[PDB]
C-alpha cells in the first residue's frame, strides 16, 4: 500500500533494529 | 533459521505463519502484502511427490506472532482462507519454478505494531537491489539446523547467477535466485525445513522502505558448504500476482 | 507442541 514497508516500531518511530545497517553496508 | 538470531519485537510484521488446523502444526512461512492478502510458496500448498495437496478449509493464517507455538493473545491475529491460487506453470514436477501462491483471506486483518505489509518490488527496486553481494533478510520458525522458540533471522548476500548454478545439479531458472555465503566467507546461516514461503527481504536506501524480493523456495541440505538457498523471484512473476489480485479482488 | 488456538477458529 502507500504506507506498506514502514515497521511502527522501528521506521516509524524512527528506530533501527539491531543489524539492518549489515544490509545498508553491502548495498 | 540455521543461525539464525532471535527477531526483534515488530522487526518483521508482515511475517505469516502457515499452521495445520488439524494435527495443529507449523506448516510453512508466508508474507502479507496486503489487508486481505498473504504471499506464501506453491509448494507449501502442492507439491505431489510428498503427497501434499492443501485446499483453504485445512489451513489457518496467523500474523503477528513472535513465539512459534504459543497462542499470542491480544497481539497474534487469526485468519480464515478464502480462496487458493496457485501460479498456473507452478513447475512442482522439476525444479520448483514459479514456487509462488496467493491467500485471499475471508475478512480484512487489523493493522498494528505487529502487523503490517511489506511492499512489492518494482522494476527499478529490483534492478537496484536484486545485485550480487546485496544482502537481503530471512525469517521463520523452521529448523535450526538439518526447532526454535521464537521468530528466527538472517541477513543472507544475493550470489552471482553462475555461482548458483554451479552449486548443484538441477536447472536453475530466470525466475529463481540464491543467497548464502560462499565457503569462503567466514559467516554461514541458511533457511531449512519450515521456513518456505517465508519472505526474503530488503530495505531500499532510496526510501527507507522494506520490500519483499524473494519467496524462501528451496535448498538441497541446509546451510551446506557450498550449496546456497534458492528463492523465487517475486518481481518477475509480479504480472502475475496483478492480474490475480486485481481481478478475485 | 502448539498451544491450544481458541475453538474459534
Ligand atoms: C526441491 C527440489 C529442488 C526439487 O529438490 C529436492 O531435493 N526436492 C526435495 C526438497 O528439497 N523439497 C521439495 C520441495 C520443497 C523442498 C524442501 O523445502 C526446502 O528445500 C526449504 C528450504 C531449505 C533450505 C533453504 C531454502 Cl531457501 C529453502
Ligand atoms: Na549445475
Ligand atoms: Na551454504
Amino acid at each position: 500500500e502507500a504506507d506498506c514497508g514502514l515497521r511502527p516500531l522501528f521506521e516509524k518511530k524512527s528506530l533501527e533494529d539491531k543489524t539492518e545497517r549489515e544490509l545498508l553496508e553491502s548495498y | 533459521i540455521v543461525e539464525g538470531s532471535d527477531a526483534e519485537i515488530g522487526m518483521s510484521p508482515w511475517q505469516v505463519m502457515l499452521f495445520r488446523k488439524s494435527p495443529q502444526e507449523l506448516l510453512c512461512g508466508a508474507s502479507l502484502i496486503s489487508d486481505r492478502w498473504v504471499l506464501t510458496a506453491a509448494h507449501c500448498l502442492l507439491y505431489p511427490p510428498w503427497d501434499k495437496n492443501f485446499t483453504e478449509n485445512d489451513l489457518l493464517v496467523r500474523i503477528g506472532k513472535h513465539s512459534r507455538t504459543r497462542y499470542e493473545r491480544n497481539i497474534e491475529k487469526i485468519s480464515m482462507l478464502e480462496k487458493i491460487y496457485i501460479h498456473p506453470r507452478y513447475n512442482w514436477r522439476e525444479n520448483l519454478d514459479r514456487d509462488i501462491a496467493l491467500m485471499k483471506l475471508k475478512k480484512p486483518v487489523a493493522f498494528s505494531d505487529y502487523i503490517h505489509p511489506v511492499c512489492l518490488p518494482d522494476r527499478e527496486t529490483a534492478a537496484s537491489l536484486l545485485q550480487a553481494g546485496y544482502k537481503g533478510r530471512v525469517t521463520g520458525w523452521g529448523n535450526l539446523k538439518e526447532q526454535p522458540s521464537v521468530l528466527q533471522v538472517v541477513n543472507l548476500p544475493i550470489v552471482e547467477r553462475p555461482v548458483c548454478k554451479d552449486s548443484t545439479r538441477i536447472r536453475i531458472t530466470d525466475n529463481m535466485f540464491c543467497a548464502g555465503y560462499k565457503p569462503d566467507e567466514g559467516k554461514r546461516g541458511d533457511a531449512c525445513e519450515g521456513d518456505s514461503g517465508g519472505p526474503f527481504v530488503m530495505k531500499s536506501p532510496f526510501n527507507n522502505r522494506w520490500y519483499q524480493m524473494g519467496i524462501v523456495s528451496w535448498g538441497e541440505g541446509c546451510d551446506r558448504d557450498g550449496k546456497y538457498g534458492f528463492y523465487t523471484h517475486v518481481f518477475r512473476l509480479k504480472k502475475w500476482i496483478q492480474k490475480v489480485i486485481d481481478q478475485f479482488g | 507442541d502448539f498451544e491450544e488456538i481458541p475453538e474459534e477458529y
